């Protein structure tokens, strides 16, 4: 409703000053918190556009080996995307007691969810390539991730408002879970370093992800070939 | 098509379980056994992979059914919120609504 | 029924299960230029606005680590000049990355680290002006928009010259580029099976190019016939007159490449012939003609051919009378 | 080992199962006339946790039949070939 | 009469209907660097103007449709500062497309649309900045401006050596670079006609060149003579002495072809020879001389030839005597 | 037991004793892009730095030698405006080398040595972008990484096809970027010994490509299967069916060379092969299938093999029955 700010327009402008403890401001941290939302966001969509992104453009159409951590990782990305929906929604309601319009609410977990995102399809496509240490994009993302929501759990403690907020025990789980992604991926780091048979099987399901185990995504094909033909032995 | 698939591998293992208990004096007799046996681990992987690939196509069905039967809920429970927040649906009917 | 290559040159392969997709993923530069144009653009747009914008958050991220979005400023000079808005570091951004360096903002000397991240948006932005700039010039730089200028017979012809069967195209050339080292390739390929059982679906194998000393070379300035006289290592041997027809597995393909003179990068054009595509007993008219001191092809003579008569008969055949 | 892979995943669609009449509870409890209390008493992000709840509720189901239907399928060729 | 090749390179071909117009529109790069100079030079600056001039307009629109053309001024701020006419809109312009960028004229964070005008203005300008420059690189860039520093000789001859009649030639290189792998393709071009009956207007028939492999390949640093020994396979076999005169159908073009060792860029150099330009019973004279270590070729002495008793008659008749 | 070649592509030289490291100083480019790529953007980044850095301390002196970083200011105009520290000459050697060019801090025309330093400045600092930016583009540019884009057979076979035995191998491309004049060269190296007592330790002799001409050239579109018929001039003439074998002496590299069509510059993928790796008495399977009108290979079938009967015996053995 008016210039869109980041953080307060009202209160004579405050809010965008610095001036005591220089971590110490709400806006810096979430600041802070939007950095490496945007860092896996811009390097992976020019590496997932290059690589899977049509670049075959329609010639490529087989077997599927799973890194370790495989439905740890699924589950713990859709704790993630549960509790960051919360984040989303309970930014907007704080947002909307005040005509001002403070972006800093929900902008940050809006990038955090796009690179959520990006982050799983990275993975699904950095799996089932086997290129297996192209996942050091993804480990500075957990790195610096955890990093500034330590920042922001210390600053939200230093502030002493604990376990009466939405927003706090919200990022609070958020900052164990981010550290339980940064572990599942140097537990990726600890088995070797930087096969599963497979001879006309076509029946995918023990072997897929842990999403399209649960929704069936593998039989959508064979679906769509059933209207082109009877299917056979 | 599955299901015509699943009846088609069948009928030859059960056929193959009625011909073998016919002849069982004669194909022990010319000692086929382990031959027969792997026949009959040929007929079940055969009917073991229909009825799973029947039974992947069943459970695409009831996962992209119930998705779209949550959405009934999420479509219902809006428009009661957002008609009883602002209108009168007089706070009691919404129960019903959304049991 | 299917052919190999079609008649404009391109290919149709499918590529099933390509399973290795790492070492499509270790390479970047040809499937960056191998992609179709609004996906150039597409690339080329959005990796220059990734970039200002990001080096637009990290200018936003200095101006308020000093506090210079804050509107109140007492005497202490700010990092850059004049940016109080996300906005602002964003035409800031684009004022640094593009060189265009207006200077009602600008930076200042007090932030060290202002510093060392213009450097690092100097050498960043540098580098993708490189990458990007001759990856767009090797995008439209590149001679496979040529080979539709290098225009082949429509029909290809098969008769007879020096008492033997040969088999006959014509290839035109449409501007006054030339073509350094014009190498013919004619490939007949078919389903063939070895005598010990080896049946292969696809088999090329190339016919020679009747030249004169046995190199395939041209100098296609005006079209000239290429010629390929049927001898009995040659595999169209026993070719019947009634197997010219269609759904018979016979496809010819002709693949000229060279370099093109103007341009500097090389070029391959490519044809291919099927099996109805090939006029029994007949070839082409002349079309060369001369006027005031000049030569003159016609090329709307170029597909023009004629009945001439020949023996119906195999060249295995012509060597039993 | 299977079957109780399969009845936990029965446990776990069961268990939130009981979501659902805590849902309406809550949405038709804040009908009468940021803190935690107000954040789980407002209906519209309520309406979409019971969404949500609901979501993960029926994928769960459906992985439990499926683990259900794979086991029995293992246990009729296993059995036929005893037979 | 009428030569094919001119002595220079150049070839006198007129290229009669060509209808298929749009396989020449489908192509642009080879078209845009085919053309002679001073067009080249008129597309350049027509498509910087044209560019300039029409976002010149888009800013021109961007500056009246905030009413900032109106010099009724109150307190608001303009979207870029400074700009009352169309010429200084102009002047903007061209401070942002070559990234020039003075400052009296910029943008400010008012207007979004000029944001957006400028992001599109600085894409679609790196673009024809990579496209113009590289373009007039590869214009300038190619080696057929080579072609006439590897002069050839103005007569060619025919003479007796190792008992056979070769016909011979010479070409010197004028300069000290090099020239990677030097193929030579003598093609000898008449009017011929089948014993079948076809009639082909330019025969181009290649001879071999006698190397000593057979595989064409000359290291031309010293002015070397090039010689086909005429034997019975070769079509100059039955050559009278008297058929060398004028209007005989008879043409030899000889072409150098190979790649400059400075730029990278490959060449092609052709001569022609008409049949009076053939000298019966000469040959070269040593031009090659040695001094204080050094060896001394004389481009003085490059078409200096002299004449040599040899007998008047074919190669043909010197298989009978 | 130690392969000459990798599987990758890969060489195992270790290359003792080069003495001669002048010939290693008087070349710079090819040894500059030879390089892996963090040092090449150690070197990018230290060049661009070492110039700033070396043109901000001449900016530094010549603001020094006027007196303008002393505060004490009188009315004499300075040489560069707005400069009273290092960092703000640093800053300005940034703002006119990367031709940014900001305008707070900006050259007057009191100083002729500022102008002449300026001069060298923007001469140094445009012959440093074009050979930086020439430079990263020519390492981004190069087809070394298209060459794992053409992948070979895992295993090589030896069957029987027109009553002779044939060293078979399949080579596939997984791309629709063609390969323009795509060579082949089979080397078969091993330790020979001449019958006069010379013993070469990697004696790299080739065997001919069975093509149709004799000349090595083929059309990589579909996977296709490069045959070497063993011939008794061929070296694997006396080749047992237990020779193949771990550490037995028998090494077959296959080079494939060619130009990649979409960047213009020209590659070569490479594969060797162990006799273990050779497996006898087998062929390939047929890959390819035609399905709708269009063709189709199986990359999953591309290694599958399949067990023929053949005889035992050498190919020597096989001219004795």
């Amino acid at each position: 409703m008016g210039p869109l700010a980041f953080c307060g327009s009202e209160n004579h402008s405050a809010a965008y000053r610095v001036d005591q403890g220089v971590l110490n401001n709400g806006c810096f941290v979430d600041a802070l918190n939007v950095v490496p939302h945007v860092f896996l966001l811009f390097i992976t969509f020019p590496i997932l556009f290059i690589g899977w992104g049509s670049q075959s453009s329609k010639v490529h159409i087989s077997t599927w080996l799973h890194f370790p951590g495989h439905n740890l990782r699924w589950i713990l990305t859709f704790m993630l995307l549960f509790v960051l929906v919360c984040e989303i929604a309970e930014g907007i309601l704080s947002d909307g007691v005040t005509e001002s319009h403070h972006l800093h609410l929900y902008m940050p977990a809006g990038m955090a969810f796009m690179a959520a995102v990006t982050s799983v399809v990275y993975y699904h496509n950095i799996e089932t390539s086997n290129f297996p240490k192209l996942l050091i994009a993804l480990l500075v993302y957990w790195t610096l991730a955890f990093i500034t929501k330590t920042i922001k759990f210390v600053k939200f403690l230093d502030h002493a408002i604990g376990f009466s907020q939405l927003r706090f025990c919200l990022t609070g789980l958020l900052v164990i879970l981010y550290g339980m992604l940064l572990l599942v991926e140097v537990n990726v780091i600890r088995v070797r370093r930087y096969d599963l048979q497979d001879l006309g099987v076509r029946f995918l399901q023990p072997f897929v992800n842990l999403l399209s185990k649960g929704t069936y995504w593998w039989m959508n094909a064979f679906i769509k070939t059933a209207h082109k033909k009877p299917i056979d032995l | 098509d599955l299901q015509q698939l699943d009846d088609t591998t069948q009928l030859p293992l059960l056929s193959h379980f009625a011909e073998t208990v016919e002849g069982l004096t004669t194909i022990r007799a010319f000692r086929y056994e382990a031959r027969f046996q792997q026949k009959l681990l040929e007929y079940t992987d055969s009917n073991n992979i229909a009825s799973l690939f029947l039974t992947a196509a069943n459970r695409w069905l009831e996962v992209r059914m119930e998705y779209i039967g949550a959405c009934v809920v999420l479509i219902a429970a809006v428009t009661s919120i957002s008609n009883s927040l602002h209108r009168e649906l007089s706070a009691g009917l919404v129960g019903l609504g959304l049991t | 029924r299917a052919r190999f290559v079609s008649k404009k040159g391109n290919c149709n392969v499918a590529h099933k299960n390509i399973r290795e997709q790492g070492r499509f993923l270790q390479d970047v530069f040809t499937t960056l230029v191998d992609l179709k144009w609004p996906h150039t653009l597409l690339i080329f747009t959005m990796s220059f606005l990734c970039s200002w914008l990001l080096f637009a958050m990290a200018w936003w991220l200095i101006a308020f680590a000093h506090g210079d979005l804050a509107p109140s400023e007492g005497t202490a000079e700010p990092c850059v000049t004049s940016i109080h808005s996300f906005s602002s570091a964003f035409l800031f951004s684009i004022e640094v990355q593009v060189t265009i360096g207006f200077g009602g903002r600008m930076v200042t000397e007090e932030c060290p680290l202002a510093i060392l991240i213009l450097i690092v948006q100097n050498i960043v932005g540098l580098m993708i002006n490189a990458i990007m700039l001759g990856s767009i010039f090797m995008k439209t730089a590149q001679a496979h928009r040529r080979a539709e200028t290098l225009i082949f017979s429509k029909h290809a012809v098969i008769a007879l010259r020096h008492g033997r069967l040969c088999f006959m195209l014509r290839v035109g050339d449409l501007r006054k580029s030339m073509i350094i080292s014009a190498t013919i390739h004619m490939q007949v390929v078919r389903k063939t099976t070895s005598p010990e059982g080896e049946v292969v679906p696809l088999h090329q194998v190339d016919i020679p190019m009747e030249n004169g000393v046995g190199g395939n070379s041209i100098f296609l300035v005006a079209p000239l016939i290429i010629y390929h006289v049927i001898d009995a290592n040659s595999p169209l041997y026993d070719l019947a007159p009634s197997d010219l027809h269609h759904h018979q597995d016979l496809e010819i393909i002709v693949i000229l490449e060279g370099v093109v003179e103007t341009t500097g990068i090389t070029t391959q054009a490519r044809t291919s012939y099927l099996a109805d595509e090939i006029l029994w007993g007949q070839r082409f008219v002349p079309i060369v003609a001369e006027e005031d001191g000049r030569y003159s092809v016609d090329y709307s003579k170029f597909d023009n051919t004629v009945k001439v008569p020949t023996p119906l008969c195999t060249a295995r055949q012509l060597d039993e009378d | 080992r299977r079957l109780v892979l399969s009845s936990t995943f029965r446990i776990l669609a069961d268990l939130l199962g009981f979501a659902g009449p805590l849902c309406i509870f809550g949405i038709v409890d804040h009908l009468g006339k940021v803190s935690s209390q107000e954040f789980l008493a407002n209906a519209y992000v309520l309406a979409v946790l019971l969404f949500l709840a609901l979501l993960l509720q029926r994928t769960f189901l459906q992985a439990s039949y499926y683990v259900a239907i794979e086991t029995g399928i293992n246990l009729r060729g296993a059995i036929q070939t005893k037979i």
